[PDB]
């Protein structure tokens, strides 16, 4: 994976260049966002269970999904599903700290879409849940952090389609 | 960066970052300004650092620039200096990132196999880095020189 | 079923079933009639079993149906009873199959993660099964009640 | 895998239903066939070597298959082939006991057709052998059990094409 | 061949062949002429070797050619001799290659499962090879008979 | 893998034939080339580092390949590349000793082309290097051995396209 710093490095390395004004300015941008990123990560860590609890209630419960014949039916599949949500939240949080989505491509999205098709996991429904988690998270961490977290929730969704 | 490294750790333990990891990152971005300034000086004076270090190097190791040496003649000497400039560049990368990882990934992994193949004397390359360290350090405060020292030293101790 | 389980064993040892496994299956299909009758009674009286057990449950645990409780109000109480009906249903599955496996695979694997998430008090759910066990047992012979007991008990002891 | 009982359960579970008249009747059907299934399995276990021996003699021997250049040529390939036959017989016997073919899909047929193509295993010839084994088995276990065993021999063949 | 075997060894150790391996191959190709001559004799007299050995075999083991025996009757006796010819053929393969590997890969791997299935008495097959060894050896020099002996013996000792 | 001897055997085995005149003559051909093969292998082993060193200088260095953005840029990729060359040289040498290329198909070329595409390894450039190594090797081992080594260098190249 990359974070915002090492990404800039590889961009300058690929060109065999020292860090110029633009590169230095991007690094500065990132450092200045540093503390807000940590603070938001602390908040999300602290409510991780409830964020997923709210996101599930809001988008999945009392539907066909959770009834006999739905993909969330049987306790094993219910657990699997909210386990996926913990994943998406935790890696979204990583990506947010890092200020770069490469960890999502690397450890979350790789062959995920194909897996979901294979088992019958409803992608559209999954995405509704993530988008719900985005709103719940935003409410919790504020507008600025919520926007940034949103970048990565969205990144995940796009990878699923 | 300690940011990547922390995340990788946390991920392997299926957890969010620890309060200490988080605090570590906080102190890391706090020192961002200082490390950027250090890289900026080395960037700005790169041509001098590499030229003077090259001159000192060829004093300590005239064999490499005398007949039979790996850097004999204008073109080979220029390629040598080219390589030195490479490592000064990588070092500025490491400085902003806070650790030696970009140096390792770009310039040390398999460096032995590369230079052996070419017949380039690796200890003389280590010496060249020492020489750049010497010149670079003088353009910095005692504080910044100390901090930058660890990057040069790592390259030297990994030149094997 | 002991039929699946035997086959799985035999397969993992690259062999046909053992005379004992075969005999085991023979005694299993022999008792098929009896277990079907037991499931049939529980099926037929499901509405009573779940209603009465629910009433007993809410006596033992008024907290869950009082404000602040997971089953507070008509809709949440109805969902609770809905869940109880789920487990009575799974238990009839287990009875015909001769073991608790369909109960496990449908209703116990990850049940902790599900109910924790929802904030449903898991010990109160265990209690609800006890209550259904109590009501169910009365509609059966001493023989059949004993046999059915092991299915209810397993659910209760696995509600963790 | 499923057996006849757990299959019925999943069908009723998928619908969120208790076991009704049809479901109960299928379970009864299965229990009533129980002893005949065990008896036939005992007989097949007892002659497993000779069933394959007869099936091979009847359909594969003294042909191009067993001569230099055939797929049964070399002792390693001869052994491989009759080893496949032991497999088909043993799992057919499992499926018969279980009164359900899901174990064939699960542990026998998965990627089998592709494997056989890959190594050059003659599928048509393989199927002749299995169909021969069916006749040999039928002779041995009687008409009713032989019919049932036949269900699964056939199931395997269809999976190979 | 020792050539394949050496290469396989060297490859598993990520290296070129050792001076000894190389020298081994050198002595192997040197003896190529001799081993070819031995195979050529066995090739040329194959019909005699198999016929006479078959006759000796059926003296030592009349059970296999009497009613109830695996080689009873003209056709089964002919198939038996057919098999013997198979193994004489494989042995000539082994001789030119310098080791028993082509014998193993073509005719011994799973030979037990094949012959068990057919109900062919495996010790009688071993005996048949002994008989071919006997006849073959007489058509060769003391030197060549000794060298060829190891191939026949290996088949006999692996007929299990 | 096969060597020249075991290849001939399998050809005669496939036909169920003893070794005839042609087969015997091929075996003889091989034995007569035996010592020249060992001698050339000894020479190549003895200069393996320099052969690759020369081949690299001749075809890859001071190009875009070794500059920032090239596939040989970063010391890890430089090492990887000349490591590939050691491989091609060592297996070419094996194939030469064996007088048969089956080891190249078996342990070198299997899924190689697909791998190279996957990582961005320039195939054309790789082949230039191998063809350079061929010329360097030829110079070193003489015309006859050089021709034979050439058979296998070429075999590798063809497998890459
Ligand atoms: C929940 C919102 C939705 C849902 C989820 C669901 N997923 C599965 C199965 C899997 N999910 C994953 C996904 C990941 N695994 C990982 O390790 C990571 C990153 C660390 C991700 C993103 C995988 C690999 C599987 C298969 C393996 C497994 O079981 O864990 C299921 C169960 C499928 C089954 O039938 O077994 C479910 C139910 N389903 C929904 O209905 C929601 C919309
Ligand atoms: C100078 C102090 C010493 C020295 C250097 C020297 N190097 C070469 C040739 C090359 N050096 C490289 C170096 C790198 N490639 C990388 O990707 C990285 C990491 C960023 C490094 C450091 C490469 C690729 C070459 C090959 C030439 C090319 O660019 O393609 C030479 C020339 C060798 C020759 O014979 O051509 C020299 C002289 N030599 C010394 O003796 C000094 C001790
Ligand atoms: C009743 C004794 C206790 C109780 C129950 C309760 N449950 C819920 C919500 C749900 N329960 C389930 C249950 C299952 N899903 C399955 O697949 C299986 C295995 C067959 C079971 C048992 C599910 C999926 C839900 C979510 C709602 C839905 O159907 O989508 C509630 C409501 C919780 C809420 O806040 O909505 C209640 C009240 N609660 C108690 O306190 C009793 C101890
Ligand atoms: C025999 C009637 C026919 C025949 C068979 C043949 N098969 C192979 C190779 C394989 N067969 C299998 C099949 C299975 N393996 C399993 O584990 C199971 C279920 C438990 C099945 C159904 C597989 C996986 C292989 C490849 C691996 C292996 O060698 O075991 C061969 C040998 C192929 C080779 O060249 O090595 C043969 C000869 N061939 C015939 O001619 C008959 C028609
Ligand atoms: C003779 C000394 C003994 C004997 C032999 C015997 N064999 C068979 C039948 C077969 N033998 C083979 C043998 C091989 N197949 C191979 O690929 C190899 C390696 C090259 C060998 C050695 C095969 C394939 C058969 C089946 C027939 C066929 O060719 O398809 C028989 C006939 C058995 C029968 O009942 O038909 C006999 C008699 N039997 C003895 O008793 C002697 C001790
Ligand atoms: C060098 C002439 C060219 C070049 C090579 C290059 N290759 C890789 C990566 C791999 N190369 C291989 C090839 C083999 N591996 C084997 O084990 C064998 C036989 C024993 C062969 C032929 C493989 C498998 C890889 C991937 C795994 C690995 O890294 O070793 C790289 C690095 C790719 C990367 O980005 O990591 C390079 C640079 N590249 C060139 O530019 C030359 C033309």
């Amino acid at each position: 994976m990359q974070d915002a710093i090492t990404a800039v490095i590889n961009s300058s390395d690929v060109q065999g260049k020292y860090l110029d004004g633009s590169a230095m300015e991007k690094l500065k941008a990132y450092f200045q966002t540093g503390e807000l990123r940590v603070r938001a990560a602390t908040t999300i860590s602290a409510n991780a269970a409830e964020i997923v609890k709210d996101a599930v209630a809001k988008s999945l419960l009392y539907s066909d999904i959770t009834r006999p014949g739905g993909n969330m039916y049987t306790t094993r599949r219910y657990a699997a599903c909210i386990r996926d949500l913990d994943y998406y939240l935790r890696y979204s949080t990583y990506a947010m700290l890092a200020g770069d989505p490469s960890i999502l491509d690397e450890r979350v999205l790789n062959g995920l879409k194909e897996t979901y098709n294979s088992l019958g996991v409803p992608v559209g429904a999954t995405v509704q849940a993530i988008q719900a988690m985005k709103e719940v998270t935003a409410t919790l961490v504020g507008a600025d952090a919520g926007k940034e977290m949103g970048v990565y929730f969205d990144y995940i969704c796009s990878g699923l389609s | 960066s300690i940011v990547t490294k922390s995340i990788v750790n946390a991920d392997a333990e299926a957890r969010y970052l620890s309060p200490g990891e988080l605090d570590r990152i906080k102190g890391f971005v706090t020192s961002g300004e200082r490390r950027l300034r250090i890289a900026q000086v080395l960037t700005e004076s790169r041509e001098r650092i590499v030229k003077q270090a090259g001159d000192q190097l060829f004093q300590k190791r005239p064999d490499v620039v005398s007949p039979g040496g790996n850097a004999y003649g204008e073109e080979m000497t220029a390629t040598c200096l080219r390589d030195m400039d490479y490592y000064l560049r990588l070092i500025t990368y490491g400085v902003v990132a806070g650790d030696v990882t970009p140096i390792e990934e770009i310039g040390l992994v398999g460096v032995r196999e590369m230079y052996n193949s070419l017949g380039t004397p690796i200890p003389a390359v280590a010496e060249a880095v020492r020489c750049m360290k010497s010149v670079a350090s003088s353009l910095l405060s005692g504080e910044d020189a100390a901090e930058a020292a660890s990057y040069f030293d790592y390259v030297v101790g990994a030149m094997q």
